[PDB]
């Protein structure tokens, strides 16, 4: 998994972006969660996670 | 008692290394290849040292005894 | 402290019998959410939460 | 700078003897004055000679 | 022969992905 | 109230993942490193020359 | 048992002793003499020794000696094992207080340090003797007390040579210590000479060679049946062949990725903002040192019970405790009843699958005792959580949001535990390779892939 290009969700229906958006928003809030306790480089996969979760909130 | 204590003791130490294997953390695939080559180049280096000289040696063994 | 309740229950499947909560000096907001008797809560930090 | 590196090479070499002398001359010292002590005393030294080391080492590590 | 059998399997594998990487590797770009 | 080992005594030798049985110079017989490298090869070439000799006195 | 202060006060000035270095050794130095230390090991490793009417008789430790660092019928016959014997005890004792010792003091350790050098000195002296009673190398009847004498000399100028050696590389000349660059020497050398051997041996076809890969490439050059050419390779008996050769690289390959476990404790700087870290602990905290205190153990508790077999085999006690048979086709005495047949590892996989019973109090035994010994080995040594919690201190690292009592706290939650499960599963992995079997012991294929490890992470640092 990891970072949504654009192109790929211009094709889907709003409930498939919301299914992803949801998806993303749980690996995104888990990431944060995960983090606080361990050390995961993946620290910096909460900027993907964040910048997917805002796309297929705009594509929506 | 003495029967289930036997076990007990074996399974509490079981679910202190489950919980210790659990929470550590596995090599990835990127860790995993580099430290096999070091390893691999320290072994084929050493081994590779010890088989010519023992393959030089034998020879003269032979030749000695 | 409704908020809290209904986002633990939906995000963790946890139940709570109350939850206290103070906004800290950084301005934060923290929630002590003490579980159901029946419910273990170092489970489920150690499955849920990777607290150990 | 023929001349400064012919009295360079000289001034190295003895400075390299002189050097050997003293550090010798430093293990004797520190063999002779820790063997005597107490064993909290000699407990003490060990720790204060680990923990300089360590400030030294922190020291030069903290620079820029 | 289960000796047998472990053999052809193993060499079917092992010939079958090494042929596989070097296409992937070299091949493909032919 | 001793310590367990020259490791907690600060003194360094053997930890959990090395065993090592040398951390100070006692008032021995006092040898170079170099020494024993030239004390060494003096075993090899004694034992060498003790196939030898006899070898040729078998010959004989 | 603790004397006075100590009992070797005398002989202290009659021990030699390599001099510390003067001056921080440089790294390229280091290596130097690692690898002169290294090809003088191999050079006695492989030079035979002298008086040998024969080569055939009965070896105590024919199981052990590759996993030792020691090779029948050369200068290194004496291998490492007084000196893991002696280092052992002694740590043993001092760390469990059982002797009179005070490692406070620099006279004192001195002291430790000439007692340990000086009763490896005298296990070398008195196995060379049991060796040469024995006659590994043919009776002493037909040896002759003109012979024996000058055997006994060889050994023991080859074992005061290693200690030497040792010394060396331990007072910071070499890298690491003597008895673990050898152990792996042996264990590297010897397995890839089962690889590549060119040597040749008459078996009932004719000239036959002994490597598995040379095995390999004649069958199929020299055979136009490349089907019963790899029938042959793969699967040959009493020879190398390429499924040792996939044992070997699964192992490594296993041996590699459990080593890569360790659990990440986060820590953090206490005089610079942010900085975040972490502290390892590896699942094989104590890496092959339990192995090690088990292979000497088992050593010595071999070698008693083949001298004890050779003298009193009618009385009851020596056969209760362990029966050695001389079975058919070798001279060679194994273990085939008693507590030191279950404590002794299986043959291979089929063997021991034919005693369910034995295999499981030796599979018992391998784990339990792995893991005591590791226990044992984390408070012997420096350590210990407490010691741990101590270094952290002195290296001013804290946990975020935690004192120092919480660190020590989880230090107690992870090291002992990481020890003990260690030693288990090192044990599991140790039983599990010499099952399958690869070129040597599957044992000594892990002992040399966690040796490299450790010199690996030495040369890291450096
Ligand atoms: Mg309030």
């Amino acid at each position: 998994n990891g970072k949504v290009k654009a192109g790929q969700l211009w094709s889907k229906n709003k409930e498939e972006l919301t299914k992803i958006l949801g998806e993303l928003k749980t690996e995104l809030s888990q990431l944060r969660i995960q983090k606080i306790s361990s050390s995961g480089a993946k620290l910096n996969k909460i900027h993907d996670l964040r910048k997917s979760i805002a796309r297929v909130l705009t594509v929506i | 008692d003495q029967i289930q204590e036997l076990l007990d003791v074996p399974r509490e130490f079981l679910k202190d290394g489950i919980q210790f294997i659990n929470r550590a953390q596995k090599p990835d695939r990127r860790e995993f290849i580099k430290i096999s080559q070091a390893v691999g180049v320290g072994f084929l280096i050493m081994g590779a040292v010890g088989y010519f000289v023992k393959l030089i040696h034998v020879p003269l063994n032979n030749i000695l005894v | 402290k409704a908020q809290i309740k209904q986002a633990l229950k939906k995000l963790y499947d946890i139940d709570t019998v109350k939850i206290n909560t103070l906004i800290r000096p950084d301005g934060t907001k923290k929630a002590f959410a003490r579980l159901t008797p029946d419910v273990d809560a170092l489970d489920i930090a150690a499955t849920k939460l990777g607290l150990v | 700078e023929e001349i400064r590196k012919i009295q360079k090479a000289e001034e190295e070499s003895k400075a390299e003897e002189r050097a050997q002398e003293r550090e010798k001359a430093k293990k004797a010292k520190r063999d002779q004055e820790l063997s005597q002590l107490d064993a909290k005393a000699q407990k003490k030294y060990l720790e204060r000679e680990r923990e300089k080391e360590l400030k030294r080492s922190m020291k030069k590590a903290t620079i820029r | 022969d289960p000796q047998i059998i472990f053999l052809y399997l193993f060499l079917t594998a092992f010939f079958s992905g090494i042929a596989y990487w070097v296409y992937k590797t070299w091949l493909e770009q032919f | 109230q001793r310590p367990n080992s020259t490791r907690a005594a600060g003194a360094g030798g053997s930890s959990n993942t090395m065993l090592k049985l040398y951390t100070d110079e006692s008032p021995g017989l006092k040898v170079d490193p170099v020494v024993v490298l030239v004390l060494s090869l003096v075993f090899i070439f004694s034992v060498v020359a003790l196939h030898v000799i006899a070898k040729i006195t078998r010959k004989f | 048992s603790l004397r006075f202060l100590d009992l070797v006060k005398p002989f202290v000035p009659f021990l030699p002793e390599v001099q510390q270095p003067e001056s921080k050794i440089p790294f390229n130095q280091k290596l130097m003499w690692t690898g002169l230390t290294l090809l003088i090991f191999l050079v006695m490793s492989q030079m035979p020794l002298y008086g040998i009417v024969s080569s055939d008789s009965s070896d105590p430790l024919y199981w052990l000696r590759m996993m030792m660092a020691s090779n029948r019928g050369t200068l290194m016959e004496l291998g490492i094992t007084p000196i893991i014997s002696s280092g052992m005890v002694f740590q043993l004792l001092a760390g469990t207080h059982m002797i009179d010792v005070n490692l406070d003091l620099k006279s004192d350790r001195e002291l430790y340090q000439s007692a340990q050098k000086l009763f490896a000195l005298i296990l070398s002296v008195g196995t060379a003797t049991v060796y040469v009673f024995t006659g590994l190398y043919g009776p002493p009847s037909e040896l002759g007390a003109g012979i024996v004498f000058l055997l006994i000399l060889q050994l023991v100028l080859a074992g005061m040579i290693v200690i030497l050696l040792d010394e060396l590389l331990q007072k910071g000349y070499g890298l690491g210590s003597g008895i673990s660059l050898f152990i792996a020497t042996n264990i590297c050398e010897s397995i890839m000479w089962k690889a590549f051997s060119p040597t040749s041996i008459n078996t009932g076809r004719g000239p036959e060679y002994e490597g598995a890969v040379i095995a390999l490439f004649h069958l199929l050059m020299t055979w136009p049946n490349k089907q019963r050419a790899l029938q042959e390779a793969f699967y040959r008996q009493n020879l190398p062949n390429i499924m040792n050769l996939l044992a070997t690289i699964v192992v490594f390959a296993a041996v590699i990725y459990l080593q890569g476990f360790r659990v990440e404790i986060p820590v953090k700087s206490s005089r610079q903002r942010g900085a975040r870290g972490s502290y390892p602990v590896r699942l094989f905290y104590t890496s092959n040192m339990p192995i090690m205190l088990q292979s000497t153990l088992s050593s010595n508790i071999f070698l008693i019970s083949q001298m004890l077999y050779s003298r009193f085999s009618d009385n009851l006690l020596v056969r209760l405790f362990g029966v050695w048979e001389a079975k058919d086709g070798s001279s060679q005495l194994s273990a085939v009843s008693g507590l030191v047949y279950y404590m002794s590892p299986p043959l291979n996989f089929k063997e021991a699958l034919l005693d369910p019973i034995h295999t499981f109090v030796y599979i018992a035994y391998m784990l339990t005792a792995c893991a005591i010994f590791s226990k044992t080995w984390i408070e012997v040594s420096g350590s210990s959580p407490r010691d741990v919690a101590k270094q952290l201190k002195d290296q001013g690292l804290v946990m975020a949001g935690h004192r120092d009592q919480s660190m020590y706290k989880e230090l107690k939650r992870v090291i002992p535990t990481a020890a003990a499960f260690g030693g288990a599963c090192i044990g599991a992995l140790s039983v599990a390779s010499d099952l399958m079997g690869a070129l040597g012991s599957g044992t000594g294929t892990l002992l040399a892939v966690t040796i490299i490890y450790g010199y690996f992470e030495i040369a890291a640092k450096e």
